[PDB]
RNA sequence: AGCCUGUGUACCAGGAGGGGAACAACCCAGAGAUAGGUUAAGGUCCCCAAGUGUGGAUUAAGUGUAAUCCUCUGAAGGUGGUCUCGAGCCCUAGACAGCCGGGAGGUGAGCUUAGAAGCAGCUACCCUCUAAGAAAAGCGUAACAGCUUACCGGCCGAGGUU
RNA sequence: CGAGUGGCUUGCUACCUCGAUGUCGGUUCCCUCCAUCCUGCCCGUGCAGAAGCGGGCAAGGGUGAGGUUGUUCGCCUAUUA
């Protein structure tokens, strides 16, 4: 189903799970990437920004994740740096699948709340800026227009 | 005022004692 | 901006309203310099390129200009000339000057003669399996060597395989 | 043949709108005007452009009909119909004070309107009406 | 959804007249008759009353000349199309680009391998001449050769580059 | 995974007609659209040639005959550019 369905947010936050049931287990593998071992101690932070409040399906999320995390592998499976995907997919979304009679939808899924200017991805690198570009791939896979942007970095 | 310039005039200056612009620069000494 | 070309002792060079003629030992050309806001002017002994504005379009056309304006003084002297051969793996191609018009013929063993006409006062001149183009005016040489080159273009099959045709060798 | 014209404006080199435009507030005013030399009349814009345009209305029509000009003659005519109320008795009879001319039928040499002209020499992107025509098909009888 | 169902409010319904091409609810406006005048919304190239108004800038697509909207689409993504503003670095001790010349030897390093000589793989990557020149950045060879980057010099002459 | 275009299917809605806008399929006869099947002109190829595959421009013209089925659709046969 497409995004057009769900990447609004006009609807009443729906995350309460204990009036809920039923919710399809999340598609997002990891939150924390990269040597998670070590703490943010690099020269070098970039940051995906969404530039418009969205709603993004946690399906997004994984292929987005995986897009940018799996090329990040232009450093290698064990390389210096680590990724981080702040947001989780709290919204959980339904669909009406009678006709509009009793019409309140089924739960088919969830999806993360993002505003814009927030940061949805936070990697840290060396001077080895190979995430700007792994990024390039993310936005890809979102919705929203977004901003690549560096914070710890003078060196231009 | 690039350093290895200024060391040239200088070796130049040296072996006369002893680019064309460091030359010439030279000369002027 | 504005850019001045000093014109050779060689040539004269003469321009009412959009139009500049260069005479020179080796012939004339005239030529069409129309562009909004640029002015082309014969000052004497300099040709100067001149407009009030410095925009990226207006600076673009100013130089092309003046290399057409410097070709033209190379053509009435010097001159321009493409060196071109003729070449064949089992057909002997033949190509000949007839008229104002170079014409090929058994090219690839083909039965109907491949023919081209010749631009303005470009001279022709072959010799074996060597093609001379040359003349005053560049466009015109240019086409006429270019045209020539074409004139043996093949689609259908593969080229690395089939290369018999003329070509461009030297480029002035 | 012969048109007693209170007013002989000269098309050449100038923007047929701006022309269209004022012949059709003077004939309004009770002036018979008489436009020379449509064929080099002009219109700005990108001549790809503007040919399509004029191209569509060749090809469009029916049975009821939408006879379109081809020749500068009826295309700068017909320009003017349109700013006029050519179906009302006062704008019948004002559009029939005006005809337009290839060339210049007359001896005097037809004034050039204020804000009309094209300047050459700073504008490239610009067409005549005589090409127009000639690319719609028309017969250059000029 | 020009959907369904609440809520507050103004409107249509039951609201003229002016504007919006037309058009219940969008804008001005709430209206006795008649008359003169000035404005509102909106508009002043023509159709069409009033500007082919003024100072300045952008756009070359006829973009556009489309407040609102079932009604006027145009998106993610992309753009050395073009204009404007900023920051860093390089530059008349001559920058950027181009063209010309130089790109040298110990030495075809060692190792492995019939082989390997900058360039299959592994290790190392030293010092000489010098104004330059890697134990070689990319091609190429069966391996060489050959062709070039780095690096230096010249010609040139003004901004260049991120 | 993400963004869209169309308005041929299906679903949704209940705006229009219940003092009636004659059904499906077929047929006959006319016009059109392009998201192109053939034909023209082209690009790439895992393009030797031949035969292809994929793509671009392009709607001028063509796109036919039959067996089962009311069928639309579809299955099948022999022709065909
Ligand atoms: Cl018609
Ligand atoms: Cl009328
Ligand atoms: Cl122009
Ligand atoms: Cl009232
Ligand atoms: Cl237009
Ligand atoms: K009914
Ligand atoms: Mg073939
Ligand atoms: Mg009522
Ligand atoms: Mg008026
Ligand atoms: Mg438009
Ligand atoms: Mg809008
Ligand atoms: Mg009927
Ligand atoms: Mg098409
Ligand atoms: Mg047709
Ligand atoms: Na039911
Ligand atoms: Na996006
Ligand atoms: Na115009
Ligand atoms: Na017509
Ligand atoms: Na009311
Ligand atoms: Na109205
Ligand atoms: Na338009
Ligand atoms: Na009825
Ligand atoms: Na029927
Ligand atoms: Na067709
Ligand atoms: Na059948």
């Amino acid at each position: 189903k497409p995004g057009a369905m769900y990447r609004n947010s006009s609807k009443p936050a729906y995350t309460r799970r204990e009036y809920i049931s039923g919710i399809p287990g999340k598609k997002i593998a990891q939150f924390d990437m990269g040597n998670n071992g070590a703490g943010p101690t690099y020269p070098a932070q970039v940051e995906l920004v969404v530039e418009k409040p969205v709603q993004i399906r946690h399906n997004a999320l994984e292929a987005a994740r995986v897009a940018a995390n799996r090329y990040v592998q232009n450093s290698g499976a064990a390389a210096n740096y680590k990724f981080r995907i702040r947001k989780f997919p709290f919204h959980v979304i339904r669909e009406n699948k009678d006709g509009m009679r009793a019409p309140f939808g089924k739960p088919v899924g969830t999806a993360a709340r993002v505003h814009g200017a927030n940061h949805i991805f936070i990697a840290w690198v060396n001077p080895d800026p190979n995430v700007e570009e792994a990024w390039r791939r993310a936005k890809m896979k979102v919705t929203p227009t977004i901003n690549i942007d560096s914070s710890p970095a003078g060196n231009a | 005022i690039p350093e290895w310039k200024q060391e040239e005039v200088d070796a130049i200056v040296e072996m006369i004692e002893s680019r064309n612009t460091l030359l010439e620069r030279a000369l002027d000494d | 901006p504005r850019v001045e070309l000093e014109i050779p002792e060689d040539v004269d060079a003469e321009q009412d309203h959009l139009d500049i003629t260069v005479e020179g030992d080796n012939g004339s050309v005239t030529r069409r310099l129309w562009y909004p806001d640029i002015d082309v002017s014969v000052d004497g002994d300099t040709v100067v390129i001149e407009s009030d504005e410095d925009n990226a379009k207006t600076m673009s056309t100013i130089g092309t200009f003046q290399s057409h304006i410097e070709n033209m003084f190379h053509g009435v002297t010097e001159g321009w000339e493409y060196g071109m051969e003729v070449f064949y793996s089992h057909f002997p191609m033949q190509v000949n000057v007839e008229g104002d018009e170079v014409v090929i013929e058994n090219f690839l063993g083909e039965k109907a003669p491949r023919r081209t006409t010749i631009h303005g006062d470009t001279d022709v001149e072959i010799d074996g399996e060597e093609l001379t183009v040359s003349g005053p005016d560049i466009e015109a040489v240019g086409q006429t060597a270019a045209d020539i080159e074409q004139l043996t273009r093949i689609n259908d099959k593969d080229v690395r395989v089939f290369q018999d045709g003329v070509y461009i060798t030297r480029k002035p | 043949a012969e048109f007693d014209a209170d007013v002989i404006v000269d098309a050449r080199d100038c923007i047929m709108g701006r022309v269209a435009s004022q012949v059709a507030e003077q004939a309004l005013d009770g002036e018979t005007v008489a436009v020379v030399n449509a064929e080099r009349a002009v219109i700005t814009g990108r001549e790809e452009q503007i040919v399509e345009k004029y191209e569509k209305r060749v090809d469009i029509g029916n049975d009821n009909g939408y006879f379109y000009p081809k020749r500068p003659d009826g295309i700068f005519k017909r320009t003017i119909r349109g700013m006029l109320p050519h179906k009302k008795q006062r704008g019948r009879e004002a559009f029939e004070s005006v005809r337009v001319y290839l060339g210049n039928p007359y001896d005097e040499d037809g004034e050039v309107l204020d804000g009309t002209s094209l300047d050459r020499l700073s504008n490239i992107k610009f067409v005549t009406l005589g090409e127009i025509s000639e690319t719609l098909g028309a017969n250059k009888t000029w």
